[PDB]
């Protein structure tokens, strides 16, 4: 049948509407909640509905954080509105946020079943974009905590990147403690492993290094059984933290004694023929201590990005790049001058 | 039980001469 319920715009005015859809139907479950996906009656498009319990007397976590949120790489919260709960101070929050069933892990495992690379064209589209989304949820002091390949959907006409699923995200303040088993296991960065909890939001940029890494070599670069496996498969790479960088990830973690293990040539970690400034980009990114992995602003700037600021770019379908200058000042906050160098002048209107 | 695993080498200061262990095994 035809649902139709009062809802709020996610971006807009408080003032509710009716909104009705139909051909609903479950996509996902779990601890968080139960996920739908539907269609609008008036706007044909289709949309996902996440429905999670929450508890009366708190805010959404979420649900205010999506409301901060108006950006193109970043998935729009259409509409949201309530359900009666069962125990009384409890009630069922239901964003409808929208649907693209394509992900960046969907193409990526496409070509590594098919056993060739993603094409380096989509490898700087895909990542740009998740910088700059990172840069601007970063801005608000918003932390997504769960940057992974399955949580990018792509629009596989325009090739437009938005990060969803901001179920661990978090507005992060520097001296209130945070969780540290958050995030996705095999991308987790090491400051988490080590039990810290006092990280900042550049354990995103760890995990978006992980993503390069993984479109880079065909498969995740860190396949962790465990947590003390991650830090394994970690240490494979980039060898043994030095005392500092422990310091840096975690001012409280103490170990009086360790073999000293020293880091593989980043060269060899990828196919011979990767592009070098994917790998010199990745080494930025996938570093020990958290303060010195690059910001996604800075990221965004990055040489390996110069063939997107290019004013004869297109896409290998001749298409169009979607907008990848149209900056604001809520993006650039962090380093505004970097606006020069991240706008071609050829973009500039 | 590896969280407890993880809390305990974590708690005790083993976690990098513990993973180095298992990265020669």
């Amino acid at each position: 049948k035809v649902t139709t319920v009062v809802a709020t715009p996610g971006q807009g005015p408080d003032r509710p509407q009716e909104v009705s859809y139909t051909d609903t139907k479950v996509i996902g479950n779990g601890s968080f909640g139960v996920v739908y996906q539907a269609k609008l009656c008036d706007s044909g498009e289709l949309v996902a509905i996440k429905k999670v319990l929450q508890d009366k007397r708190f805010k959404n976590r979420e649900l205010q954080i999506m409301r901060k949120l108006d950006h193109c790489n970043i998935v729009r919260l259409r509409y949201f509105f309530y359900s009666s709960g069962e125990k009384k101070d409890e009630v069922y929050l239901n964003l409808v946020l929208d649907y693209v069933p394509e992900t960046v892990y969907r193409v990526a495992r496409h070509y590594s079943r098919a056993k060739q690379t993603l094409p380096v064209i989509y490898v700087k589209l895909y990542m740009y974009q998740l910088f700059r989304s990172l840069a601007y949820i970063h801005s608000f002091g918003i932390c997504h905590r769960d940057i992974k390949p399955q949580n990018l959907l792509l629009d596989p006409d325009t090739a437009v990147l938005k990060l969803c699923d901001f179920g661990s995200a978090k507005q992060l303040v520097r001296g209130e403690p945070n969780v540290s088993y958050i995030c996705s296991r095999y991308y987790r960065a090491p400051e988490l492993i080590f039990g810290a909890t006092d990280y900042t939001s550049s354990i995103d940029v760890w995990s978006a290094g992980c993503v390069l890494a993984e479109l880079l070599l065909g498969q995740p670069i860190f396949p962790g059984d465990s947590g003390v496996d991650q830090l394994v498969e970690i240490i494979k790479v980039l060898g043994t933290p030095t005392r500092e960088q422990i310091r840096e990830m975690n001012p409280n973690y103490t170990e009086f004694k360790f073999p000293q293990i020293k880091a593989h040539p980043w060269t060899k970690v990828f196919r011979p023929r990767t592009p070098p400034e994917a790998i010199a980009l990745c080494s930025r990114l996938l570093e020990y201590t958290p303060t010195a992995r690059l910001t996604p602003l800075e990221a965004c700037a990055h040489s390996f990005f110069d063939e997107l600021r290019d004013p004869n770019v297109k896409l290998p379908n001749g298409r169009d790049t979607p907008a990848l200058f149209n900056f604001t000042t809520q993006e650039l906050s962090s380093n505004p001058p970097l606006a020069t160098i991240l706008i071609p002048p050829h973009a500039r209107i | 039980d590896p969280h407890r695993l993880l809390q305990q080498l974590v708690l005790s200061g083993n976690l990098i001469k513990e993973a180095v262990r298992r990265l020669h095994s």
